[PDB]
DNA sequence: CCCCCCCCCCACCCCCCCCCCCCCCCCCCCCCC
DNA sequence: GGGGGGGGGGGGGGGGGGGGGTTTTTGGGGGGGGGG
């Protein structure tokens, strides 16, 4: 007596299919999904009879947004909703777009219902998505086959590059060449359905109507190039890709070298012989049709801030598995912390170098650092591995250094002893100014590279001789060694009462499972957010006496800048928002240490 | 048929190009910027108008400024037609180039002063049609050339 | 430190399409019942 | 006064014609590195 709307190819009942889904986008809880994972004794009613996606609904529409990122698991832990597991995989984009109107439905009928007043229209006007993820096993990209054509996979893989976004036409917009009336086509399977005659009974033109493409209305489209990770290949052969389309808000969520997981639905198409015939090619280029994307406090700080031991406390845990080189340590912990800049250029970066004999702790200290710090980088100091220190033009395009890469990050320099001497050059603007000059292909720019350099450098040979100057055991020349603020020397001269002392802990570390290890990035993180000192009038004296003392001792205006950056250093630990006497004076301490050298 | 926004829009814009009423720094007495402006463009025979968007904002709670914003491609004729009703009001000498027919002047209505800067990276294809102000560094550029108007 | 070397990068059939012609169909007008 | 038939216009379909469809060597400049 009556039509069905049935999912094509299946018997499927849309309306069962919706109220399938309904059912459990309303009234699911998520003490239910513990029921199917391991671990089942974890069900804890008072935070898990929640109406799970009653709350994220709720959420969701205070933001007013338009997603729902939905575990398909969820789906097989609840009775009315696991065959709509299996129609999902097997008919998603049929049964994601009754999920999607059902997301609607359940926002319209939410403001009516639980009856809260709310802009209706506001709902009405908007688009929403459901983006099922962790669909299923992540079955390889070299194992997809012809009965995946259209069901939702999972892929995980590397990104190589996106296109910018691609316009793609969701309406066509028409306008009547004689009476300039205008309607609105919808694109249908990619087909502009063009009205062949005027809408308008009262003109009725044919071929009359033209299509206005600026007031047409556009989808967002972009095209990603993901390759099989080195994980998943076999040994011989070269990795193989696939191109994935991602659409709307999904546009840009990866960039170049993102390593990802997108669940989407498998997809081919054919393509043309020539662009003048309609006939195709006899095999379809396949894609993946994505739907759903993933990559790969304040009490503690104030508490821990209070503490006495905290420079050695701090200093000790950047690096607990290496015997002491305390000095080292807290240089570091200083450089990790940073100065301030200002407006007029003088800036926050401090400097440091490690010399003295190659087979010793310092590259240890060097990788240390560069796991602490947020966006710091490794290299040494020549040669390019696909990544080299300076700035360079190359096919055309100007690539970043890691000097450049390590904007705003500790950059971190091996073999510095043997870099190269047109980089040499190169590191005195970004010592003073913390930029480099660019003059090529049309484009002039001093390119702000903005990064403290921990370096690590050699003697001559395979001993240092410290019955000689820096300057006579080190290849790199003193104007440039003269910019670090803090450098120094470790050595393997035979001592047992350190070697002894140095092998059992280096032994006792393959035994053994206050050191703030893991908490250290925080409280750096929160310090350079929050904290930016000023010097204390006081402590203007305190460095002036300070630096005429130590030129009465060669001084130059270099180390009182070097004395207040570290000063600075030394109060954002702490947390201390003003410059203190005593900051000053562990800044002129540790300077003093370092120029005797 | 005749877009009757489009036309309500032209009213409007119309009449806020004529007496968009404005001094500072000075008498009280208002300058009318844009009508002062098309005497500047009438004595150095200039074929532009440059519009400062938030005097648009400010009009009429702003109702113009926003239509002008979301569907600048459809309106922007009716803009035309508007400043040249205006022109004819206040200096007809500027409707001709300015005997051998001097032709039709075209007038190009340069916006500025935007609520907020897009990245290039910020393009997102409902903007089309719609009015932005974009920044970057220009990497090249083309030989100036005529293009087929009318 | 200076000069020379050497290394790098760069320049004839088949389909789509368009035009022309013929027939058929639909409307309007006139006549007949 | 309404229905049928005849005649003319307008549209659609079918047919026919036509046109289109990368490495390897050589030379030059510039940059980088090594030896006296
Ligand atoms: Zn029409």
């Amino acid at each position: 007596s009556e039509p069905l709307r049935i999912i094509w190819g299946t018997n499927v009942s849309i309306q069962e299919c919706t109220t399938n889904f309904r059912n459990f986008l309303m009234s699911f809880k998520y003490k239910f999904r513990k029921i199917l994972d391991e671990r089942e004794e974890f069900i804890n009613n008072t935070t898990d009879e929640e109406l799970y996606y009653i709350k994220q609904l709720n959420e969701m529409r205070e933001l007013g947004t338009s997603n729902l990122n939905l575990d398909a698991r969820n789906l097989l832990a609840y009775k009315q909703t696991e065959d709509l597991y299996h129609q999902l995989l097997n008919y998603p984009q049929e049964v994601i777009s009754i999920m999607d109107q059902t997301i609607k439905d359940c926002m319209v009928s939410l403001i009516v219902d639980n009856n809260l007043d709310y802009d209706l229209d506001e709902i009405e006007t908007k688009f929403y998505k459901v983006r099922p993820y962790n669909v299923g096993s992540c079955k390889g990209m070299r194992e997809l086959n012809p009965n995946d054509i259209d069901k939702l996979i999972n892929l995980k893989g590397l990104v190589l590059r996106s296109t910018p976004v691609i316009p793609d036409m969701k309406v066509a917009f028409f306008k009547c060449n004689v009476c300039d009336h205008t309607m609105a086509v919808e694109i249908d399977r990619g087909v502009i359905q063009e009205p062949a005659r005027c809408e308008r009974i009262d003109c009725n033109e044919p071929n009359s109507m033209s299509l206005i493409h600026n007031r047409c209305s556009f989808a967002d489209k972009q095209v990603i190039k993901l390759q099989e990770t080195p994980d998943f290949v076999p040994d011989g052969q070269t990795p193989h890709s696939i191109s994935l389309c991602v659409y709307d808000e999904l546009v840009d969520s990866c960039r170049a070298g993102d390593r990802i997981e997108v669940t989407g639905t498998f997809r081919s198409i054919p393509i043309r012989a020539n662009s003048r015939q309609r006939v195709l090619k006899s095999l379809y280029k396949t894609y993946v049709d994505v739907v759903h994307v993933k990559k790969v406090d304040l009490a503690k700080i104030r508490e821990v801030a209070a503490r006495e031991d905290l420079y050695s406390l701090l200093a000790r845990s950047i690096a607990p598995s290496i015997y002491e080189l305390e000095d080292v340590k807290k240089g570091i912990l200083l450089q990790l912390f940073g100065g301030t800049n200002k407006t007029f250029r003088y800036r926050g970066d401090i400097n440091i170098l490690l010399c003295g004999d190659p087979s010793t702790s310092k590259s240890q200290i060097l990788q240390y650092v560069h796991k602490i710090t947020p966006r710091g980088v490794y290299t040494s100091g020549k040669g390019s591995s696909a990544v080299g220190l300076t700035a360079y033009i190359t096919r055309l395009v100007l690539e970043s250094g890691a000097l450049v890469l390590s904007d705003g990050g500790v950059c971190c320099i091996d073999e510095f002893d043997k870099m190269s001497d047109s980089t040499r050059s190169v590191l005195h603007e970004v010592m003073e100014q913390q930029t480099i000059s660019i003059a090529k292909a049309g484009i002039i720019t001093t390119l702000n590279a903005r990064s403290s350099i921990l370096a690590s450098a050699n003697p001559i040979g395979s001993r240092y001789n410290p019955n000689l100057p820096v300057t006579e055991n080190i290849d790199l020349p003193p104007p440039l060694l003269s910019r670090f603020d803090l450098v120094y020397l470790v050595l393997d001269k035979v001592d047992e009462k350190n070697d002894r002392e140095l092998a059992k802990h280096l032994t006792n570390l393959y035994l053994e499972d206050v050191l703030p290890v893991e908490f250290l990035t925080m409280y750096i993180s929160y310090a350079k957010e929050h904290i930016h000192p000023i010097i204390t009038e006081a402590a203007k004296t305190e460095l002036v006496r300070a630096y005429v003392g130590m030129r009465k001792m060669t001084a130059t205006t270099r180390q009182l800048e070097s004395m207040i950056r570290l000063a600075e250093a030394h109060a954002k630990m702490k947390l201390k928002n003003v410059v203190e006497l005593e900051d000053v004076q562990e800044a002129v301490r540790l300077i003093r240490s370092a120029i005797k050298d | 048929v005749d877009d009757v926004t489009g036309e309500k829009v032209r009213e409007a814009f119309e009449q806020f190009l004529e007496d968009f009423s404005v001094q500072s720094t000075d008498t009280g007495e208002v300058e009318k910027v844009y009508r002062a402006q098309i005497e500047f463009m009438k004595i150095y025979d200039l074929n532009t108008i440059y519009i400062d968007y938030q005097h648009l904002s400010m009009r009429e709670n702003g109702a113009l400024a926003m239509a002008i914003s979301e569907q600048y491609y459809r309106f922007l004729p009716f803009l035309q037609k508007g400043l040249r009703r205006v022109v004819r009001k206040y200096a007809p000498e500027l409707l001709n180039t300015s005997s051998p027919e001097q032709t039709e002047r075209v007038f190009q209505i340069s916006f500025f002063n935007l609520p907020t800067v897009h990245r290039i990276r910020d393009i997102r294809s409902e903007k089309i049609g719609s009015l932005l102000s974009i920044s970057g560094t220009v990497t090249r550029t083309s030989e100036v050339r005529p293009e087929l108007y009318k």
